[PDB]
């Protein structure tokens, strides 16, 4: 699991 | 509905490759992602911890390292630079 997956975990 | 961030963050956002003056918390975390990506500050084993200490990145937040599963510190710092 990247970063770029982790990061778009979250809502903007 | 857009906000003008204060200068730190501006430089960072610029420092990703954003444009401009005021910006949505939509773009905003959207550079800040790409700019932890393109900084190469998350760990390599541990993707979802970052290490920012060393940047300018890590003085805005008042940390040096932090993980995306919790992002009150973003939290922090974006009600803190966004006016």
């Amino acid at each position: 699991t990247s970063f770029k997956e982790y990061w778009c975990l979250l809502s903007p | 509905n857009q906000v003008r961030p204060k200068l730190p963050l501006l430089k960072i956002l610029h420092a990703a490759g954003a444009q401009g003056e005021m910006f949505t918390v939509k773009e905003v975390m959207h550079y800040l992602g790409q700019y932890i990506m393109v900084k190469q500050l998350y760990d390599a084993a541990a993707q979802h911890m970052v290490y920012c200490g060393g940047d300018l990145l890590g003085e805005l937040l008042g940390r040096q390292s932090f993980s995306v599963k919790d992002p009150s510190p973003l939290y922090d710092m974006l009600r803190k630079n966004l006016v």
